[PDB]
C-alpha cells in the first residue's frame, strides 16, 4: 500500500500518510510524542507484532543507523511477513 | 477481498469486539440474498460464450475503423484478446454474485485497471459498449431480483472502467 | 491565532481551520475517559491547500465539527489602522453656512451614519437635504431621518438580527461600541413595544447623543479612545465592529449581515440581567 | 481476508474456469446451514464472558502453580494478561466460525502466536490446555440453547471443534 | 450509533466510495429482521412494569441481606432507585430493538458502566439478576425469531456487566 | 452519526419514555417502503458517474467562463477539483437517502463547505446550480429504471430532492 | 512553480542554510541554457497559429471517423475546443522554456491531467499527435540547442500525456 | 549518496592524501564528455514511456504464461506492479548514468530486490529478462538520435549496459 | 555527500519521477564550472606546505601567548599537530572544489566541529587566522573565476567555524 503511494505521489505524500493515519492520530493525536508501542497487544495488533518489532527494536544502544558502511541494512522483515504457518 | 461477511468481521476485527446481533443481521441479508444471486451466476454461466461473441461482435459495428488494417482490432492475435478479455470480465462477474460482493470484481478486475488500459492503449469505452450489449441480453433471460443482481454488478464496471 | 507563513515550502496557500475539538480528536494519555485539554476546545491548524481536504474530512468523520476556514492571507493581517479614528476630525455645521459647508456635513453624515457602504444618486435624500440649509432641521435631526429612512432599515435592520442591529447601530449614532449584554437587552425589549422609531429615537435622544456632537455636530468615532464609563473590553470590540478603512457594513456580501462582537464577549464586560 | 464462498472463488480463478455445478452445489448446501451457522455464533458471543470464566477457574484448580508466587499467571498482572489472551483466542475462533473458514484465525491470530510465547516464557503447553477447556465450554452452549428449533448442529459442532483445535495446535 | 445502516455508511465512508451492492445486501437484512424485532418491542413495552416489580422482588429474594437497615436495598429512597434502573436497562433494550444495533445500548448503559458502578458500589450480580429473571419472563411472552432477538439483545448486557 | 430509527430513540429518550405506539407506526411503515428505499438508492450508484459527467457538461456550456483562463474550473488541476467536489456531494447526498435522515449529510459533508468556497474564492452560485443539475438528472434515473416492479416512488422521489436542496442551500 | 531557481532557493531554505556555492553553480547552469531556451519561445510564439492549424489537422487525417456526425471532432464547437486546446499546450510549452523549468507545464497541464481527460473523454492519443506533428514542424524553424530545448518540453508532455 | 566524483575523493581521503594527477586526469576527462553524457540521460528520459511499453509487449509475447490465469503477471492487479516495477529500476539506471556511478542504483534499488521478489513469489528470471529487453530498446535511443551532433558514445553506451547488467546479475 | 549532482538526483527521486530537463540545466551549470574549480585546486595542492607553513605561522605571530610554556602552542607535538590540522582544512577544500558541492567541507569538518573544539578547548579564532592568511596568499596565485571558487569555499569554513 505504502509503496505505491510513493509511486504515484512522492516521499511527500509518502511521510504524509502516517502522520494522517488514524492509527497515528487514536494513539497520539496531537501533543503527544511518538512512543513503542510495540511490545505490548494492540488492538487488531495480529501475531507477528512481537516477534517482529523484536527485530527492528535491537537495545537501547542499538540505532537504525548507516554510517557503518553507506547503505541501510537491507529490509529484514521481508522473510517474516511471508512466512507459512507451521503444520498444526 | 470485499465481502459481507468478510467486511463485518474485519470491522468487528478492529475495534477489537465479538460480533454482536449487529453484525449477524447484516450476514443473514446476504444469506437471503444469495439465492437469486446464485439463479442470476447458472444463467450468465450457461449463456457465457453466446454473450461473449455477440459482445465482441458489437464492439465492431461501433468503432468499425477498428478492424480496418494497422488497427488494434485488426488481426485474429488481437481479435483472440479481445474475446479472452471480455470472458475474463464475464467470469468475475459470475464469481462476484456468487461471493455476494464485489471483492472479486475490485482486485482482478479493477485495482490497476487504469494503468494497465494506459500502456496498453485499450480505451475504456471498448469495453464499455460489450458491457453495455451484455447487459441488454441478459435484461431477457433474467427477472425479478435475479435480474436486478446481474445488473448490478455488471454496472460496477461500466463506472469503474468510466 | 497569528500564523507566521502565508505559504509552506512547496508552494501552497494555506489556510486557518478552526474546529471545536473532540476526545477522539487529542486526548490526555492518562488512565479514565479521554478528555481533551480543555483550553483547546477551538483549536486552530493552518494546513496547506492539498491537506486541507484530507484535515477536515477526518475532523468531521470524529465529533469534530468545523467552526470556520479562513484564508492564511487575510488572516495574519495587521490590526486595522486606528489612525483616522484615533481623531475622527469632526464637522460643524454654522448657521448661515454657505453652500460647500452643508454639502461638506451632508457627505460626512452619509460616511457616519452609512458606514463606509456606498450611497446612489437614486438612494439619496433630496428632501431632507433640501430641509437642512434653509434652516429648519439640525444636523441632530437629519441623522435621525436617516435612520429612519429605508435605505438604513433596508441594509442594517431588515437582513441581520436585532442583535446585530443594536451594535450596528451604536456604532453609526455613538462612536462607541456596546459595552454590556443589558445595554443590547434594553433596546430590544424597546423594539418589541415601542416599534423600530422608538428605537431609534432613543439613541439620538440619549444624553451620551446630547453630551458629544449634541446638536449641530455630524456623529464622529467616540471609541478608539478613552471614555467615561467604558468596559475596557469594549475598546477590543471597537476593533472587531471597525475594519480597516474601506471596511463597511454590507448586506451585500455573502452571509452579509453577521454578529461582528460575539455575545460571550459582551456577558465578560457585565452580566446581571 | 477469505472466506468459505471467496476461497471456492479462488481456487476456480487459477484453473481459469467458471465455477463447476458441482462447486455451486458447495455454497448453495452451505447458504441453507447459514441459519444454523449463525445461532452457533450467537451462542458463543452471547456466553462469552462465562465460556472464559469457566475455563480459567478449571485451568488453575489443575495448574496450581501458574497462581502460585514465581508461577506464570502471577502476580495480578500477569494473571490479567492470561485472561485477555484467551478471550482474544475465543474471539477470534467465533469470527472463524462465521466466515467458515480457519483462514482469519490463522493469519491474525494463530501465526506467530507460538514464538511470542517462547520469547515471554509463558508454557505453550498450559496456554493449549486453556484453549481446549475453553472448546469444550463453548461447545456445551452451542448444542444445548433454548427457543431454537430442535435439529442437528453436529456439522457445525465439529467445524467448531476443529478450530479451537487448529488453536491449540499452533500454540502448543 | 452503532446500527447496521450506520455501519456501512461509516464503511463505505471511510474508503470514499458510494454503496455498492455488497453494503445494500446488509442493509436489506436489517430491514429484513426488522417485522421481527418489532414485535419484540411491543411485547417488552406493554408488559413493562410488571417485569420490573419482578424483577427488583427476585433481586431481594436472591440478596435478602439488602433488606436490612444499614445495607442498599433498605429504605424506599433506594427501592425507588433500584426500580428506575431497572426500566432504564429495559427500555434501551426495546430502543436497540427497533434501532436494529447495539448502539443505543453501548452509549447509553455500557459506556462508563464500571466507573459508575465502582464509585457508587453498585454490584454487577444485582442487575444480572434482574437482568435474568427478565430472561426468562420474556421467555414466556415471546417465542421463534421474536424470542431469539430479546434474548440477543438481554444477554449482550449481561456480558457487559459482567 | 445518526439515521431516521435512531433519530426517534433519541427523542423518546429525552421525554425518558418507551416509544409511543403511534411512534413505532411511523418506522414500521418505514421498514415497508424499504425495499423502494432501496431500489432509489441502488439507481443513483449505479447511474453515478454519468449523472456528473452529465451535470458537469452541461455546467460548463451555460458558464463558459468557469473553463476559460482566469476563471474557476481553469486549469486541470482545478477543474479536476470542482469534479471530485460534486461526485462527493452526491455521495453523501446518497448515504442520506439510504439513512432516511439529512443529519449525516449536513455534518460530514456540508458543514464547513460554504467557508471553504468562500475563502479559495471558488463561486458559490455556481456550485449551487452544479448541485441541482446533479439533482435532476439523478432523478431522472430514480423514476425511471430497468427491471423494476412498477409501482408509487414519489414518496422517495421528494425526499431525496430535499437532500439535493439543503445542500443547494447551505453552499450557496 | 518548479524551476532551477526556485528549487535551489527551496533546498536552501528547507535545511535553514544560506544559498553557498553548491546551488549557485546550479543557478548558473540556468540562465547560462536560457540563451538557448528564449531563441526557442521566440520561434514557436511566433509560428504559433500556423502549428495550432496543422496540427489540428493532422489529428483528422489520423483518425478519420472523428470528423463524421455523431462523434467528438463534428460540429465547429468541438473544432473550435479542439484548437483551444492545442493552443493551451504550446502556450504553456513557452513559458517553461522561458521559465527554464517543467514548472509551468506541471501545474496548468499535467497536474489532474488524466482525470480530466476520462470524465470528458479525451482521447490521450488525439494530444499526441498534435504534439507529435509539431515536434516535426518545429523540427526546421530550429536547430542545434535551441531545438533540443524545444523537443525536451514538447516530450515531456508526450510522456505525461501517455 | 556517491557519484564519479565524491568516490575519488573519498579514496584519497582514507590514503590521507591530495588527490593524485593522475586521478584528476580521470575527472578532467570525464568532465569533457559531460555532453555527451547528459545527452544520453535526456534520450532515455525522452523515450521513458516507450521504452517500457516496448520492453513488456516483447516480454509477454515470449512468455505467455505470465499473463495467463496462474501467472504471475496475472491479474490486472499483478500486471500494474510489474509494470511499474520495470519503470523504477529504469528510473535508478539512468539516474546512475548521470552520476558516472552504479551506487545510487545498488542501494535504492537493487539492494533486497532478489529477496522480495522471491518472498512474494515472482520468477526473477522473467524479471532479470525484462531488464535486458528494456536494455536493448533504452541503447537503441542512446545511440541513434535526432538533431544530435554526430560523434562517438560508444563509451557511455557500455557503461550504460553495465548498469543494466548489475540489475539483471542482481535480481536474478 | 552534497554535490550539484547528487542534489538533483535526489530531488528527482523524492517527487519519483526522471530527470527532466529542470535538472540537466542545473547538472550542466556543475560541469561548465568544473574547468575553473578544477584549476583552482591544483593550484593549491601544489603550494600546499608553504601555504600551511605560513599560516601556522601567523596564528603564532597572532597569538604571542600561545608559544609560551604552559600554553597549547607550546611545544613541537602541539605545532605538529597545529599543522595536520590546517593541512586538512586546506585537503578538504580541494576535494570540495574537485567533487563541485560542499559535500566534502560539510561532512570531515563542519559535522561535529563545535564539540569537538569544546571538549579539546580549541579556540575557533586561531583556525580562522589560519584561513585569513591563507586566503590572502591564495589571492596571488590565482585570479578570475578560479580564485572567485577558491574564495566561496575557503569563507564557507570561515563562517562555519564561527
Ligand atoms: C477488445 C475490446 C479489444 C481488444 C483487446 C485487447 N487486449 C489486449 C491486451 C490486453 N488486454 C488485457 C486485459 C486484461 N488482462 C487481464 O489480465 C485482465 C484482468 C483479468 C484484463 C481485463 C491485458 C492485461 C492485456 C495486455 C497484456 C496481454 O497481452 O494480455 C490486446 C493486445 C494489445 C497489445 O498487445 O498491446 C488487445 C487487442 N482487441 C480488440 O479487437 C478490441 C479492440
Ligand atoms: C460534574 C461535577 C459536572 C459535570 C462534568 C462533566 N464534564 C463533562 C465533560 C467534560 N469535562 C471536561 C473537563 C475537563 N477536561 C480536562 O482536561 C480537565 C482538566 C485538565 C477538565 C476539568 C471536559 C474537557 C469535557 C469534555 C470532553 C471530555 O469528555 O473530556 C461532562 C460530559 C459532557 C458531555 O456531554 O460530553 C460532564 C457531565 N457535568 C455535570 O453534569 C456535573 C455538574
Ligand atoms: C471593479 C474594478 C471590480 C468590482 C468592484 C466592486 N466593488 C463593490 C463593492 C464595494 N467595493 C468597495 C470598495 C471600497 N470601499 C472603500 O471605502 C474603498 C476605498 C476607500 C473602496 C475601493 C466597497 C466599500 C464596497 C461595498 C459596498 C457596496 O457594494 O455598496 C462591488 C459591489 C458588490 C455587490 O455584490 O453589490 C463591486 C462589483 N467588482 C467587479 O466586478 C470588478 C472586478
Ligand atoms: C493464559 C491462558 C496463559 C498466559 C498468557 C499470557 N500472555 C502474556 C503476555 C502476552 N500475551 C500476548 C499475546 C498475544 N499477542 C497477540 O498478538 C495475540 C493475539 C494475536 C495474543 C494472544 C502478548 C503480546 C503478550 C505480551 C505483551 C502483553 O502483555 O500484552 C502473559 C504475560 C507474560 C509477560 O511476562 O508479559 C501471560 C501470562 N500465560 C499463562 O500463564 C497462561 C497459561
Ligand atoms: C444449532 C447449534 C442449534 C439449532 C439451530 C437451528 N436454527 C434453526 C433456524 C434458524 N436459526 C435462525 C437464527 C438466525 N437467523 C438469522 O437471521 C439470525 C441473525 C439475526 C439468527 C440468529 C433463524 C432465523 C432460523 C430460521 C427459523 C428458526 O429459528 O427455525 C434451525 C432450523 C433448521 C435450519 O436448518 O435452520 C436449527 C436446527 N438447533 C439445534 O439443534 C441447536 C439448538
Ligand atoms: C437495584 C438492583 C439495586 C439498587 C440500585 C441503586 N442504584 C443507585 C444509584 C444509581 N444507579 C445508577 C444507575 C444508572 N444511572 C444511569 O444514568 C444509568 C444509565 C441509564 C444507570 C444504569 C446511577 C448512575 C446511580 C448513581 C446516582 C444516582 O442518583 O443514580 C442506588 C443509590 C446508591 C447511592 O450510593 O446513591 C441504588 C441503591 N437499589 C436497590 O435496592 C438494589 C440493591
Ligand atoms: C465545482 C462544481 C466547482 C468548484 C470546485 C472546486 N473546489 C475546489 C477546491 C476544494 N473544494 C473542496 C471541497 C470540499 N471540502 C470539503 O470539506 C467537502 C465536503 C466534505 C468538499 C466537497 C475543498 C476541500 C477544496 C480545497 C482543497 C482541494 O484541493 O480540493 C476547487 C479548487 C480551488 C483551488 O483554488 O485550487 C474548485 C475549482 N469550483 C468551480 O469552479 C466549480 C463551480
Ligand atoms: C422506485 C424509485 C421505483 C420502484 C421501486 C420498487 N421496488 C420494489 C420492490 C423491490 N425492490 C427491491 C430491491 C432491492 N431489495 C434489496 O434487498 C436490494 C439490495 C440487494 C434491492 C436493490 C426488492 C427486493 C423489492 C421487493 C421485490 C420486488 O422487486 O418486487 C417495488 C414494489 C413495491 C415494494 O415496495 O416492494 C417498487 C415500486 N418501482 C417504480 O415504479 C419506481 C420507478
Ligand atoms: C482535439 C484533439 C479534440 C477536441 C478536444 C476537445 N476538448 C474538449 C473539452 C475539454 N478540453 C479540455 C482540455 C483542457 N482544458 C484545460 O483547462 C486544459 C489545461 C490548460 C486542457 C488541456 C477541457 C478541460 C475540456 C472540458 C470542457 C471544456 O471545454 O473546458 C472537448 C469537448 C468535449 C465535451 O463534450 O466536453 C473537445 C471536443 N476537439 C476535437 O474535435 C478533437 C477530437
Ligand atoms: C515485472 C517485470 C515482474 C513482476 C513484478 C511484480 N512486482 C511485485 C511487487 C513488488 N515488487 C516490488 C518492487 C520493488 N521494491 C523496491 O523497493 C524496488 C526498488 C525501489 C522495487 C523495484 C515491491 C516493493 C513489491 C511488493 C509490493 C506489491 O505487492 O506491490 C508484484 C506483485 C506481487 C503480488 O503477488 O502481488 C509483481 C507482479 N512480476 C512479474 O510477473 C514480472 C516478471
Ligand atoms: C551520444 C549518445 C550521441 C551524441 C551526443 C552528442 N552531443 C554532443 C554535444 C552536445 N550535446 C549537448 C547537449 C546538452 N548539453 C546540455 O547542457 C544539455 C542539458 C541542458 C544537453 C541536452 C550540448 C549542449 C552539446 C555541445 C554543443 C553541441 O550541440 O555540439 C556531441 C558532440 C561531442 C561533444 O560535445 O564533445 C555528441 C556526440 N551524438 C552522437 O553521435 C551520439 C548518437
Ligand atoms: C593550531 C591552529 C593550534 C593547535 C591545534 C591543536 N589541535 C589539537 C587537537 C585536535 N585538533 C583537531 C582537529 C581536527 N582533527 C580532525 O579529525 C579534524 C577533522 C578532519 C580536525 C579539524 C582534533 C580533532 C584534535 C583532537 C585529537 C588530537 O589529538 O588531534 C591540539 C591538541 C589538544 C590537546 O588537548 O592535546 C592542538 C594543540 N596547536 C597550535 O599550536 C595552535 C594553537
Amino acid at each position: 500500500e505504502h509503496f505505491n503511494r510513493y509511486h504515484k505521489s512522492g516521499y511527500d505524500a509518502e511521510i504524509d500518510s502516517y502522520i494522517d493515519s488514524d492509527e497515528y492520530r487514536r494513539v497520539f493525536g496531537e501533543n503527544t510524542v511518538p512512543y513503542f508501542r510495540g511490545f505490548k497487544y494492540q488492538v487488531g495488533q495480529a501475531a507477528r507484532g512481537f516477534d517482529q518489532m523484536q527485530q527492528l527494536f535491537a537495545g537501547d544502544a542499538g540505532s537504525d543507523t548507516d554510517r557503518g558502511i553507506g547503505a541501510q541494512p537491507a529490509a529484514k522483515l521481508t522473510f517474516p511477513l511471508s512466512r507459512p504457518l507451521g503444520v498444526t | 477481498m470485499k465481502t459481507v461477511i468478510t467486511e463485518v468481521i474485519a470491522s468487528a476485527d478492529s475495534q477489537g469486539r465479538f460480533l454482536n446481533n449487529t453484525e449477524l443481521q447484516a450476514a443473514n441479508g446476504r444469506f437471503q440474498r444469495a439465492t437469486a444471486s446464485m439463479e442470476a451466476a447458472r444463467a450468465l454461466t450457461s449463456n457465457a460464450d453466446s454473450l461473449v461473441k455477440g459482445a465482441v461482435q458489437e464492439v465492431y459495428n461501433k468503432f468499425p475503423y477498428l478492424t480496418q488494417p494497422g488497427q488494434m482490432g485488426y488481426g485474429d492475435t488481437n481479435q483472440a484478446k479481445c474475446a479472452r478479455d471480455i470472458s475474463h470480465y464475464l467470469r468475475f462477474i459470475t464469481y462476484s454474485l456468487v461471493a455476494g460482493g464485489t471483492g472479486p470484481l475490485d482486485d482482478y478486475i479493477v485495482a490497476g485497471l487504469r494503468e494497465v488500459n494506459r500502456t496498453f492503449n485499450l480505451s475504456p469505452s471498448w469495453y464499455i459498449e460489450a458491457l453495455k450489449h451484455i447487459k441488454g441480453k441478459v435484461g431477457s433471460q433474467l427477472s425479478g431480483q435475479p435480474l436486478t443482481e446481474a445488473n448490478a454488478y455488471i454496472d460496477y464496471c461500466i463506472n469503474a472502467l468510466s | 491565532m497569528n500564523v507566521l507563513t502565508t505559504s509552506s515550502q512547496r508552494g501552497g496557500k494555506l489556510f486557518k481551520v478552526t474546529m471545536t475539538l473532540s476526545p477522539a480528536l487529542s486526548h490526555h494519555p492518562w488512565p479514565s475517559l479521554d478528555t481533551y485539554e480543555p483550553s483547546q476546545n477551538s483549536y486552530s491548524v493552518v494546513v496547506p491547500l492539498d491537506r486541507l481536504l484530507a484535515e477536515m474530512t477526518y475532523i468531521k468523520n470524529k465529533g469534530g465539527r468545523v467552526l470556520d476556514i479562513s484564508p492564511a492571507d487575510l488572516e495574519a493581517l495587521g490590526p486595522p489602522d486606528i489612525s483616522s479614528v484615533a481623531i475622527p476630525l469632526k464637522v460643524e455645521l454654522w448657521a448661515k453656512a454657505d453652500v460647500s459647508d452643508v454639502q461638506a456635513a451632508i457627505v460626512a453624515a452619509y460616511k457616519q451614519i452609512f458606514g463606509n457602504t456606498y450611497v446612489l444618486e437614486s438612494e439619496r435624500l433630496t428632501s431632507a437635504e433640501s430641509l437642512l440649509r434653509n434652516g429648519s432641521i439640525s444636523v441632530r435631526e437629519f441623522v435621525r431621518l436617516l435612520a429612519k429612512s429605508e435605505l438604513y432599515k433596508e441594509r442594517f435592520f431588515f437582513c441581520t438580527s436585532n442583535n446585530r442591529f443594536t451594535e450596528l447601530n451604536f456604532k453609526h449614532f455613538l462612536g462607541r461600541a456596546p459595552y454590556n449584554q443589558s445595554e443590547i437587552a434594553a433596546h430590544l425589549d424597546r423594539y418589541q413595544t415601542f416599534g423600530y422609531d422608538a428605537e431609534i429615537d432613543s439613541y439620538i435622544d440619549s444624553d451620551e447623543y446630547i453630551q458629544a456632537f449634541g446638536e449641530n455636530v455630524v456623529p464622529y468615532y467616540r471609541g478608539f479612545k478613552s471614555q467615561s464609563g467604558q468596559t475596557v473590553e469594549s475598546f477590543n470590540r471597537m476593533f472587531k465592529l471597525y475594519r480597516g478603512d474601506a471596511g463597511s457594513d454590507t448586506n451585500l456580501n455573502l452571509q452579509g449581515q453577521k454578529r461582528r462582537v460575539d455575545p460571550k464577549n459582551l456577558l465578560r464586560s457585565g452580566r446581571g440581567i | 481476508m477469505q472466506d468459505a464462498f471467496t476461497k471456492a472463488i479462488v481456487a476456480a480463478d487459477l484453473r481459469g474456469s467458471f465455477l463447476s455445478e458441482q462447486e455451486l452445489n458447495q455454497l448453495t448446501n452451505l447458504v441453507k446451514e447459514s441459519n444454523k451457522r449463525l445461532d452457533a455464533v450467537n451462542a458463543i458471543t452471547g456466553n462469552a464472558a462465562e465460556i472464559i470464566s469457566d475455563a480459567a477457574h478449571k485451568l488453575f484448580a489443575e495448574q496450581t502453580d501458574l497462581i502460585r508466587p514465581g508461577g506464570n499467571a502471577y502476580p495480578n498482572r500477569r494473571m490479567a494478561a492470561c485472561l485477555r489472551d484467551m478471550e482474544i483466542i475465543l474471539r477470534y475462533v467465533s469470527y472463524a466460525l462465521l466466515a467458515g473458514d480457519a483462514s482469519v484465525l490463522e493469519d491474525r491470530c494463530l501465526n506467530g502466536l507460538k514464538e511470542t510465547y517462547v520469547a515471554l516464557g509463558t508454557p505453550t503447553r498450559s496456554v493449549a490446555r486453556a484453549v481446549q477447556l475453553m472448546k469444550e465450554t463453548a461447545i456445551g452452549y452451542v448444542n444445548s440453547p433454548s427457543g431454537v428449533t430442535r435439529g442437528d448442529c453436529s456439522a457445525l459442532v465439529n467445524e467448531a471443534a476443529t478450530y479451537f483445535d487448529k488453536a491449540a495446535a499452533s500454540i502448543a
